RNA sequence: CGCGACCUCAGAUCAGACGUGGCGACCCGCUGAAUUUAAGCAUAUUAGUCAGCGGAGGAAAAGAAACUAACCAGGAUUCCCUCAGUAACGGCGAGUGAACAGGGAAGAGCCCAGCGCCGAAUCCCCGCCCCGCGGCGGGGCGCGGGAAAUGUGGCGUACGGA
RNA sequence: CCCCGGCGCGCCGGGCCCGGGUCUUCCCGGAGUCGGGUUGCUUGGGAAUGCAGCCCAAAGCGGGUGGUAAACUCCAUCUAA
């Protein structure tokens, strides 16, 4: 029952214990770089109950993302238009660090499936992420039914469709009544069906 | 620019091999066999 | 999407069916649509069931 | 190896008792600790990351049983014939060896 | 321009809604093909009931619609328990199982207990090796006459008490339907600040008693 | 000093694999205007639309409730009809605008981590023998190699389970 | 007249040594996540529908929802990461 504790553990961090891994762990981890294949999960526990198993196939990387807002991309912040666009700073991406981070590792091992990750640092300027990536070739993964669900084309870069779990919660899904922007699947799912003209043949 | 699109899109050259895939296809890709020699 | 389709009330069609049988069991009606009956035995032609087979 | 000797040997009985051994792995170790089966821990000083055995000494402490820290996670791996092994536990020992 | 009398008109043709035009002209193609996957389903599913798995009776919810029974998806855990079939065995003979819905009242509880008795009364099981019959498949004579059913498996329908013509006491003539409707929708009302009005009079009488 | 474990990290035209680019009608993720309407125009509308970028599949996405309700209750997702141009939003102007219930199409349900018990009971690869061999697998034998106690496999997952 | 497929029936070598009910004793859950403040976007969602950044930062008869902010109190309904 050790992962028993290792969870409770890593609900404390502001104890004194757990401040001191967090601070010398990111700092260790500032001096690497963006993208960093890790030897084994630093989080053994958290990476396990996202889907990560202690096998040939799975690997770890580690994924450096730089805190912050979005900036508008525009020369000297000029935006050509209506007052209500001019914003270039205080805007937000749509989409979480923790996404960009899996994006970045599945972009960077186009061969390997991502399947989740976590959180194991940050300082005032980046936030480190470690991604669970699937080799979907390796024989411990394609003789494993309970795996092989994974090597299928229609999973290939999930982190790129909002499929993972950081991903899709960008997605505003869910069910009941805050989540009417969705219904049929996604946004524009439900767009295209509530702005779609229905001309019967007999009208 | 859908003009230029169509200009240099798949099938306005030669599909020197996405047209035997075609063929293939109507057979099922089978391979390594040949017709009942006579 | 030009609208190529009429919706006609069921009352309305039932009511065409019976005045096109009224309209055929007449002589005058049926040689005044160019039919030939100028010797058919009877109006309406009923012929045994046996022609079914 | 040895275990496909142990298992042909049955094999040779059957057409014809556990004895102690150490106990390997944190998640191992931890449930005897609790259900006070164990009876000596010994926990690797360098295991990393350090919260997998980071609670261990207090556990054992609260539960009376005696634990030590020993130098090298790579020792406690050549016991078990692995290349590491964070912390391992005796529960038992035969007559001889209990003094 | 607004032209004398009329109707004020909001039409939502703002948008591109030429480009987001759906007709209809492949409805008939539709039925053809909704139409030959029902078939060659029944085919391949034969002497297996067409409709489906039988499904529980449910009493629609709100008010307008409370009066209504129709087919919900599953029968209980509860009700399939109290039939004794199991729940991993419900499926494989034709009876729908939803393990989500709860069973508020005993009536609704009895009334789909009946229906699971009633449909394992007709159910005719064929044995899994056709040459080696087992304990509770059915009998030769009777798997002669197995036949596909077509339709929903024993169809639900809304059966009404008919109350016939009795003598009015005078009891019911008494009976104030109006006031007693007013009354009640009164008391509800005030029932909270009539409590609280109570509290505060038994404090302020036991403060001055002691 | 030397030797040996481990950890972290390197170089190999090392053995065997895998990704890249295209097409893009339909699909998913971003980013994203302005013509235009408001008889002016800045919010608003146009519109989450055009343009831009990424990723797929024969479908995609979604999906077995941290749901709807407030009923005598329903019971994953998707779609059709209706709800409904309605509740609501809105220089409350112009304009915008869903859901639940109800009737149908279809219908299917499941699996981990965890908590535990099982002598790691688990997996990959090499070599030899039999079978098959254009979807590279089945069985047998190796005091063959490695992975894996920093946790593989079997039982089991909220409908409870052992 | 060719070929491909599907559905059936036997042999060989393997794998499984398989279930129901009633009692007794035990066990039971996903965290820089929820939640809160604020900012920007977004929605019909209006003392803030969804999403995101920064700050704060959980609990365990708890947590979330219960379409008007908040305290107290019953209820209903689910069981997130
Ligand atoms: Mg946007
Ligand atoms: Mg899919
Ligand atoms: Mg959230
Ligand atoms: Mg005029
Ligand atoms: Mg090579
Ligand atoms: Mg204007
Ligand atoms: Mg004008
Ligand atoms: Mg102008
Ligand atoms: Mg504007
Ligand atoms: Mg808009
Ligand atoms: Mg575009
Ligand atoms: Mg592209
Ligand atoms: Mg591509
Ligand atoms: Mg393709
Ligand atoms: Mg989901
Ligand atoms: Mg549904
Ligand atoms: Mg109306
Ligand atoms: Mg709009
Ligand atoms: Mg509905
Ligand atoms: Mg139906
Ligand atoms: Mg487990
Ligand atoms: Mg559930
Ligand atoms: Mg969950
Ligand atoms: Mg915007
Ligand atoms: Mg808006
Ligand atoms: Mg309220």
């Amino acid at each position: 029952g050790a992962y028993k504790y290792i969870q409770e553990l890593w609900r404390k961090k502001q104890s004194d214990v757990m401040r001191f891994l967090l601070r010398v762990r990111c700092w260790q981890y500032r001096q690497l770089s963006a993208l960093h294949r890790a030897p084994r999960p630093t989080r053994p526990d958290k990476a396990r109950r996202l889907g990560y198993k202690a096998k040939q196939g799975y690997v770890i990387y580690r994924i450096r993302v730089r805190r912050g807002g979005r900036k508008r991309p525009v020369p000297k912040g000029a935006t050509y238009g209506k007052p209500v666009h001019h914003g270039v700073n205080q805007l937000k991406f749509a989409r979480s660090l923790q996404s960009v981070a899996e994006e970045r590792a599945g972009r960077h091992c186009g061969a390997l499936r991502v399947l989740n990750s976590y959180w194991v640092g940050e300082d005032s300027t980046y936030k480190f992420f470690e991604v669970i990536l699937i080799d979907p070739f390796h024989k411990a993964i394609r003789r494993n039914p309970d795996t092989q669900w994974i090597t299928k084309p229609v999973h290939k870069h999930r982190e790129m469709r909002g499929l993972t779990s950081a991903g899709r919660k960008s997605r505003g899904l869910g069910k009941g009544h805050k989540f009417h922007h969705t219904i049929g699947g996604s946004r524009r799912a439900a767009w295209r069906r509530r702005n779609t003209l229905q001309l019967h043949r007999y009208r | 620019s859908a003009k230029a699109k169509r200009r240099n899109t798949t099938g306005t050259g030669r599909m020197r091999h996405l047209k035997i895939v075609y063929r293939r296809f109507r057979h099922g890709f089978r391979e390594g066999t040949t017709p009942k020699p006579k | 999407w030009r609208r190529w389709h009429r919706r006609v009330n069921t009352t309305q069609k039932r009511y065409a069916i019976c005045s096109a049988l009224a309209a055929s069991a007449l002589p005058a009606l049926v040689m005044s649509k160019g039919h030939r009956i100028e010797e058919v035995p009877e109006l309406p032609l009923v012929v045994e069931d046996k022609v079914e087979g | 190896q040895e275990k496909k000797q142990r298992l042909l040997a049955r094999a040779e009985k059957k057409a014809a008792k556990r004895p102690p051994v150490l106990r390997a792995g944190v998640n191992t170790v931890t449930t005897l600790v609790e259900n006070k089966k164990a009876q000596l821990v010994v926990i690797a000083h360098d295991v990393d990351p350090i919260e997998l055995v980071v609670f261990l000494p207090a556990l054992c402490r609260k539960m009376g049983v005696p634990y030590c820290i020993l130098k090298g996670k790579a020792r406690l791996g050549r016991l078990v014939h692995r290349k590491t092994c964070t912390t391992v536990a005796f529960t038992q020992v035969n007559s001889e060896d209990k003094g | 321009a607004p032209s004398r009398n009329g109707m004020i008109l909001k039409p939502h043709f703002h948008k591109d809604w030429q480009r987001r035009v759906a007709t209809w002209f492949n409805q008939p193609a539709r039925k053809i093909r909704r139409r030959k996957a029902r078939q060659a389903r029944a085919r391949r599913i034969a002497p297996r009931p067409a409709a489906g798995p039988i499904r529980p009776i449910v009493r629609c919810p709100t008010v307008r619609y409370h009066t209504k029974v129709r087919a919900g998806r599953g029968f209980s855990l509860e009700e399939l328990r109290v039939a004794g079939i199991h729940k991993k065995v419900a499926r494989t003979i034709g009876i729908s199982v939803d393990p989500r819905r709860r069973n508020k009242s005993t009536e609704s509880l009895q009334a789909n207990v009946q229906r699971l008795k009633e449909y394992r009364s007709k159910l005719v099981l064929f044995p899994r090796k056709p040459s080696a019959p087992k304990k509770g498949d059915s009998s030769a004579e009777e798997l002669k006459l197995a036949t596909q059913l077509t339709g929903p498996v024993m169809p639900i329908r809304n059966v009404f008490k008919k109350e016939k013509a009795r003598v009015i006491t005078e009891e019911e003539k008494n009976f104030k339907a109006f006031a007693s409707l007013r009354m009640a929708r009164a008391n509800a009302r005030l029932f909270g600040i009539r409590a609280k009005r109570a509290k505060e009079a038994a404090e302020q009488d036991v403060e001055k008693k002691k």
